[PDB]
């Protein structure tokens, strides 16, 4: 009569919630490992304002015919 | 490009232009008369010059071979300007560029010949000298009455001609 253990159903449910939290942390770790080592933009990786990688060089003797696409 | 360095042998080429490229006369004027006629070339060849440079820029590398018609037009317009100078305004032109030669190609030492030449070309050919980029508030330096910077020796022939032109009201 002194034995008052938590029932089997509630034990199973609590363990299941724990395992669900653990699998959620697993999937979050995988997602974060995948969002890292994913190619980012030039604005996010180098320069958010001057977002043009194309260099405009000197200006003192700028020859027409020097630009090229 | 850079200038040559440490050894360099000139070499010419005795080949002719291809036949798909039409012929064009050259300009044939040396440093000083061309410096004297620069502004009169720019007054008349603005569209052709800027079309030449725009087709060079649009070409993006092939400007030497893509811009030949346009450069021929530029050369012809310049030759026309200098032919008009020689036909009509040769004495003042020669005053101006001989004056440039005895100086260091400084236009500040030649204003008395420059005035006569500008008057002559503005009256006969209707081409005037204008320094662009300025405001209405700024005085062009070639119209200043008493500049800070003057020649060591003002050119003799130009002084006599300026005096005679002021005595005859041509200026």
């Amino acid at each position: 009569t002194f034995f008052h253990p938590k029932s089997r159903e509630d034990i199973l449910n609590e363990e299941a919630k724990i395992v669900q939290a653990l699998n959620n942390q697993r999937e979050l770790t995988i997602k974060m490992h995948e969002l890292k080592r994913e190619e980012k933009d030039y604005a996010h990786s180098y320069s958010p304002l001057f977002s043009d990688p194309v260099p405009q060089g000197g200006s003192i003797g700028k020859a027409p015919g020097s630009s090229r696409e | 490009p850079r200038e040559a360095a440490a050894h360099w042998v000139p070499f010419e080429d005795k080949a002719n232009m291809p036949d798909n490229v039409p012929d064009v006369v050259e300009v044939g004027a040396t440093s000083a008369p061309l410096l004297s006629a620069s502004y009169f070339i720019g007054a008349k060849c603005k569209p052709y010059n800027d079309d030449f440079m725009l087709c060079r820029e649009e070409s993006q590398g092939s400007g030497a071979i893509d811009c030949l018609k346009e450069g021929r037009r530029v050369t012809r317009c310049a030759v026309s300007v200098i032919e008009d100078i020689n036909k009509s305004c040769l004495d003042e032109f020669r005053l101006h560029w001989q004056c440039l030669e005895q100086n260091n190609h400084q236009l500040s030492g030649c204003r008395k010949a420059e005035a006569l030449l500008n008057k002559c070309v503005f009256t006969k050919l209707n081409l005037e000298k204008k320094i662009p980029g300025l405001r209405p508030d700024e005085e062009p330096v070639f119209l200043k009455k008493d500049p800070w910077i003057k020649p060591a020796v003002d050119d003799f022939k130009s002084v006599r001609a300026y005096a005679e032109a002021k005595k005859n009201g041509t200026l």
